[PDB]
């Protein structure tokens, strides 16, 4: 009977959150990769002079 | 009456030989030249026998590849001078010679993996390998270093031409067929007889189910050595004998053994190119091998 | 860990000697171990090398040939077997353990030295400077110079700087020309460029005074060159 | 080139011929997984060795005529069986024990685990010795109680080594890859080397056969 | 193998004394091989219709081979 | 019974509150920007000498030193700009299933079947490395373990509980329970303020490493979960799976965000992450090689193949230069 009680306080406890629209968190995410696109060596390869791994 | 002359067996030559060393050649070259990028590939956790028959596989590669030089100077002529005699035929003793001792050695493994299974599981040296492939390269060096240096490209006055061949006299001749037929069937053929009986009196013995192909695989190998490089030491030991012992000096026998060594020397060529078919393709991992390397790449 | 060396004494020019150094407190099979000498009243000079696993040995050119470094690892023992011993042979000889990694300290603890007597180099790295008055209120700047340029192609200037109190044996302070060594105070400070570097103390206190000492680590020789000295 | 990484090179080097040595070391030993249900007689297996702070995995070192087995009981782990199985991959065999004298369907319960683990996609090409423990205990209850009752389709009389074979058939037909691998069956005896010996032979069996398929035969 | 073909003795047995004149259509004097050591003479008939050995036991086997030895070389 | 409709009414509660967030998609929001070229990586490095199945590896935060863990009973630190080998530690446990190495880089750790945490120190003065620590506590194999602040690490088990340890006392300062399978990997926060945890109840859920308190809890997947790592953001996490499947969640939406499937992948994935700037997602499978989707569109960029067997581990440098990816074979490459 305790875990059905545990259960009921978690599930209460989680459902009392400030959620946020999908397109705004998308925006968020899309706005994060665009800003740090220069920074990734993955993604834009680097000139082989400044490239530690021959 | 007539200087008994040995035409037809040049005739024969001319006629044969061009087109069986050019097919042996193709065959040669694609079969072991497929096993040994197979296994060089993946040449990491090589097993003793994959050792083994990787080094089979190059020095069978190197024979067939010297092979079609002997193609053009049974064709017509020889007309590449003295240095290309003396390496293509320190390249094809060295090959013969390193086939045998490899298959003897291929024999030898096997023997004690399958009877010794124990003993080499818990007390199997790690570099006894490489020490015995290093041996046997030096042991066939060693053999063809008379070829190495007698020989020349020397102009036939019993023939009408120029071939390669060699300069020590008949006595030294008789002495070197003794050794080839010696070190190259006799001690090959005892060892494989002795390590497959004991390999066959334990898979005898012992229960399940791969031990049928394994004894049918084994009674293959042995006969398919004996039948291939039986034949032409025999036609060397008559050719030998007739020399000195049983004299019977004739045409027809000359005529008879120089076509018989001709065929018996295509037999063992063609066991050379056919090796990699009952070594290679016949064991499952290989064939796994094989495809990892070919359909995933 | 400890180091302790014997084998020291009076020797008649000609003889033939074997200095021991015991390793105590460490791996010893996982260092590699020097020889260094320090002449009496001058500065340290290297003597020998050997490698871990005994693989690699290196001598300076003054005692080549009539030198032997060598090792027991079971034991934990270094020795040196010296013959032909000349008269300038006499001084103190130090023990010194390395390790070579990616960011290891090498020459990080020195021996005590044993004292041997005798009765009657392409890098050469110059401290102009031999002396210098200083009050344990200021900061103290000690300027080495070196004949090559210790920058490798790496990134790493191999540059260190070592601190010989009165009466003790040297410790190092410095390691690669900027990484100070494991137990040092922050107020020591290394930088440089190439081919001059600088050793800067912050706040001096009684205990900063001693001699200094800039070896290099590039070509094997591995010179020293005269230690600058600081006292009152 | 190198200024003092040539002595970072050499220490590597001296690193790689330590581990190549210890590869070799390992290499020479036998590992057995041993598996079961319920302790149906994994003490009086493990008992024949002779060499809380670890509760994951237990260890067992034994030598026989010169031969290094290590054993490995995971029976303490309580997890998902498919999470951690392919750990054990390479192991040269796997010690399968059964308690005979079975009361509430144990048999059933044993028949599963021994299904799920001989057709599992990580054990083939892999042997299995099966040990039957237990068997007096196994002639006393056959003796009273019949074994219709555990296998209700039992055409047989209560003879005892009749209905021992008739369980041995019935566990080892649970195999569906009948050529790829083999199953080694005992009955354990009291006597101390019998079960020492019977594994010994299985296991150079099966050393013979992986020679067999490495070698090129086969 | 092919590096142990060899020119074998042609002439088995000693040389015919079934010499007559007239005729020299052939005539091949040969040195002393590596293989069969002995310099033999052949000379053939006319037509064609054999080519027989001359021994040098006899002289002008003899004559023969020594004009032969000092002129063409 | 009385709470069990409880359970469910709040259950559909939240599932309607978490549906009317979802006015976009990501995909249809994303549309209209360019997509990534053709991502051809090239094989810079291969690292030889492990002899059995490498479970795991971590990369050092100066994004030069690595570990790695065989089941050979074998830790190796290579640095890999020269494939030397820095370190190598025997274990006391052959099984060892993880591996993490310190933020500071003086400690690392192993666990495994054992159930024992084993925490390894570096820089010592004896010269070689010996054991620091053994935490113990677990009844369950340790499946992931990550250092904290270089005196605390997080742990999880076989046992569906997570931890967080004290190395120098050796005991649990807080115990996270609520999973029901195994727990199969954890990912720490760039801030360290929180993490994720995925267990085999094909669920993730977001723990605070504070209050040991469950925030939210995900679920969209169809079976156990294998791998899991935050976004750089620190805002949204990805989760991989056995039915071939990535997804990737969002923390303040509180709902999942995209998937990356294929119709020619069936196999389940071993590991995940993440590009430095988050563009791109690296997943390993068991078709023998790894997988680079676009992280905005959930389509393939590259494939990286070059391995014999099943890549089980899977790793990004601090700095992006590099992914280091290891394998069943025995062996990890360098990629760039
Ligand atoms: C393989 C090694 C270790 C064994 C010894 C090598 C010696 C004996 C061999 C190897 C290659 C050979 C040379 C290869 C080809 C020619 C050209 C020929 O017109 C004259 C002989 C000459 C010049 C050979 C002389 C002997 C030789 C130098
Ligand atoms: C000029 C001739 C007569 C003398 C040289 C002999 C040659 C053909 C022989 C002698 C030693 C042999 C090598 C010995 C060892 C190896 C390493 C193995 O992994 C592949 C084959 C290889 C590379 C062999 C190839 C053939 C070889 C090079």
């Amino acid at each position: 009977i305790a875990q059905a009680r545990k259960l009921v306080e978690q599930l209460k406890m989680e459902a009392n959150i400030d959620r946020i629209k999908v397109s705004k968190a998308a925006a968020d995410l899309m706005a994060y990769c665009e800003a740090h696109a220069k920074e990734d060596p993955l993604l834009t390869p680097v000139p082989a002079s400044e490239n530690p791994f021959r | 009456s007539p200087p008994c002359p040995q035409d037809f067996s040049l005739n024969f030559d001319r006629a044969f030989l061009p087109a069986l060393y050019s097919l042996l050649f193709l065959l040669g070259l694609l079969g072991n030249g497929a096993v040994a990028a197979v296994l060089l590939s993946r040449r990491t956790a090589l097993s003793s026998t994959d050792t083994f028959l990787l080094h089979l596989a190059v020095a069978d590669t190197l024979l067939v590849l010297t092979l079609p030089l002997w193609a053009v100077d049974a064709a017509v002529q020889w007309v590449f001078g003295s240095g290309l005699c003396k390496v293509a035929g320190a390249l094809f003793n060295i090959n013969f010679y390193a086939g045998a001792l490899l298959l003897a050695c291929i024999s030898f493994d096997r023997y004690l993996n399958i009877v010794h299974a124990t003993q080499l599981y818990r007390r199997g040296p790690p570099a006894r390998v490489t020490l015995t492939c290093l041996a046997v390269w030096g042991l066939c060096l060693l053999f063809a270093l008379p070829d190495f240096i007698f020989l020349s490209a020397h102009h036939d006055e019993r023939l009408n031409a120029t071939h390669c061949q060699y300069n020590f006299p008949q006595v030294g001749r008789t002495a070197l067929r003794v050794l080839q037929l010696v070190a190259g069937f006799l001690l090959p053929l005892l060892v494989m007889a002795y390590c497959y009986a004991h390999i066959l009196a334990v898979l005898l013995v012992s229960r399940g189910q791969r031990r049928l192909r394994a004894m049918r695989l084994v009674v293959v190998v042995v006969v398919a050595f004996a039948l291939c490089w039986t034949p032409y030491h025999l036609v060397v030991l008559v050719d030998i004998l007739m020399d000195l012992g049983a004299l019977a000096r004739n045409c027809g026998r000359e005529s008879r053994v120089d076509v018989a060594k001709s065929v018996t020397s295509g037999l063992g060529y063609m066991h050379c190119c056919l090796n990699p078919l009952l070594y290679a393709f016949v064991g499952v991992k290989f064939r796994e091998r094989m495809w990892m390397l070919l359909l995933r790449l | 860990v400890q180091l302790v060396e014997s084998g020291g004494g009076l020797v008649q020019p000609g003889g033939s000697r074997k200095l021991s150094c015991s390793a105590s407190g460490f791996a010893f099979s996982s260092f590699g171990m020097h020889w260094v000498r320090q002449a009496p009243e001058k500065g340290l000079e290297w003597v020998a090398y050997i490698s871990s696993g005994s693989g690699t040995i290196y001598y300076a050119d003054t005692v080549k040939g009539r030198f032997t470094i060598s090792r027991d690892d079971p034991k934990n023992t270094l020795f040196l077997q010296m013959t032909s011993l000349r008269s300038e042979d006499t001084a103190m000889y130090y023990c010194v353990r390395s390790i070579y990694y990616y960011g290891s300290s090498p020459f990080d603890f020195w021996g005590q030295g044993t004292t041997l007597t005798v009765s009657s180099s392409d890098i050469v790295m110059t401290q102009a400077t031999s002396s210098v008055p200083v009050t344990p209120g200021e900061s103290v700047s000690i300027s080495c110079r070196s004949s090559k340029s210790l920058l490798h192609s790496n990134g790493n200037t191999y540059l260190y700087w070592f601190l010989q109190r009165p009466g003790q044996s040297p410790q190092l302070l410095i390691y690669r020309m900027s990484n100070l060594a494991s137990g040092v105070p922050d107020r020591f400070s290394g930088s440089g460029s190439g081919t001059a570097f600088t050793l800067t103390i912050s706040r001096l206190e009684a205990e900063d005074v001693g001699v200094y000492y800039c070896m290099q680590h590039l070509e094997y020789p591995l010179t020293f060159g005269a230690g600058t000295k600081l006292e009152l | 080139l190198s200024a003092e990484d040539k002595a970072a090179v050499e220490r590597s080097k001296m690193i790689d011929r330590n581990l190549r040595e210890d590869g070799e070391k390992a290499a020479r030993e036998v590992k057995l997984l041993l598996l079961g249900a319920g302790e149906s007689g994994k003490s009086t297996i493990v008992k024949q060795m002779k060499i809380v702070k670890t509760t994951g995995i237990v260890e067992t070192h034994f030598t026989f005529k010169d031969l290094h087995f290590k054993m490995f009981d995971v029976g303490a782990q309580r997890s998902e069986r498919k999470k951690w199985i392919h750990c054990f991959e390479g192991v040269t065999a796997i010690i399968f024990c059964v308690a005979l004298s079975d009361e509430m369907n144990r048999m059933h319960e044993s028949m599963k685990l021994f299904d799920s683990i001989c057709n599992n996609k990580w054990f083939t090409d892999t042997s299995i010795i099966l040990f039957l423990n237990k068997k007096d205990l196994f002639e006393e209850k056959i003796k009273k109680s019949p074994l219709t009752i555990c296998y209700p389709e039992y055409a047989g009389s209560n003879t005892y080594e009749e209905a021992a074979a008739y369980i041995q058939c019935q566990f080892e037909d649970l195999n569906k890859r009948k050529d790829t691998k083999e199953i080694y069956t005992h009955f354990t005896c009291s006597t101390d080397t019998k079960n020492v010996q019977f594994v010994f032979d299985a296991v150079t069996d099966v050393i013979i056969k992986n020679n067999l398929k490495d070698c090129g035969l086969f | 193998f092919p590096m142990f073909k060899r020119g074998r003795c042609l002439c088995i047995g000693p040389g015919v004394k079934a010499v007559k004149v007239a005729d020299i259509e052939k005539a091949s004097i040969m040195y002393p091989s590596n293989n069969c050591d002995k310099i033999e003479v052949i000379i053939t008939l006319k037509e064609n219709k054999g080519q027989r050995c001359l021994n040098p036991k006899s002289k002008q086997a003899r004559l023969i081979i020594k004009k032969v030895e000092r002129k063409n070389f | 019974d009385q709470l069990r409709q409880e359970a469910e009414q709040l259950k559909n509660q939240i599932r309607d509150a978490r549906k009317a967030c979802a006015d976009a998609t990501l995909s249809q929001i994303t549309n209209n920007i360019d997509p990534v070229g053709r991502i051809q990586m090239r094989t810079r490095r291969t690292l030889r000498g492990h002899l059995a199945k490498i479970y795991a590896m971590h990369w050092g935060t100066d994004s030069r030193l690595l570990v790695s863990a065989s089941q050979d009973g074998k830790l190796i630190i290579w640095d890999s700009y020269t494939t030397n080998k820095v370190h190598a530690i025997p274990l006391r446990s052959s099984w060892v299933m993880t591996c993490a190495y310190a933020p500071s880089g003086n400690y690392v750790a192993c666990g495994g079947l054992d159930n024992i945490c084993s925490i390894y120190n570096l820089k010592t003065r004896e010269g070689n490395v010996r054991v620091s620590r053994e935490l113990a506590g677990h009844t369950g194999y340790l499946s992931c373990c990550r250092f904290l602040d270089d005196n605390q690490i997080v742990t999880s088990s076989g046992d569906t509980t997570c931890a967080l340890w004290d190395i120098e006392t050796g005991q649990q300062t807080t115990t996270f329970t609520g999973h029901t399978g195994d727990v199969m990997s954890l990912s720490l926060a760039p801030d360290t303020r929180l993490f994720v945890s995925g267990a085999c109840d094909a669920s993730a859920k977001l723990w605070d490493v504070r209050e040991g308190m469950c925030r939210q809890t995900f679920t969209g997947h169809e079976s156990d979960i294998n791998a899991i790592c935050f976004f750089p953001n620190g805002n949204a996490f990805a989760t991989g799976s056995d039915d071939a499947t990535c997804r990737l969640f969002d923390l303040r939406a509180d709902q999942e965000l995209m998937t990356y499937s294929h119709d020619n992948i069936i196999c389940g994935i071993t590991s995940v992450s993440f590009s430095k700037s988050g563009r791109l997602l690296l997943a390993g499978y068991d078709d023998f090689n790894c997988n680079v989707w676009d992280a905005l569109k959930a389509d393939r960029a590259g494939v990286l193949a070059g391995h014999d067997n099943r890549v089980s581990c899977l790793g990004v440098t601090d700095d992006g230069m590099a992914v280091a990816t290891g394998s069943w074979d025995s062996f990890l490459k360098i990629w760039n």
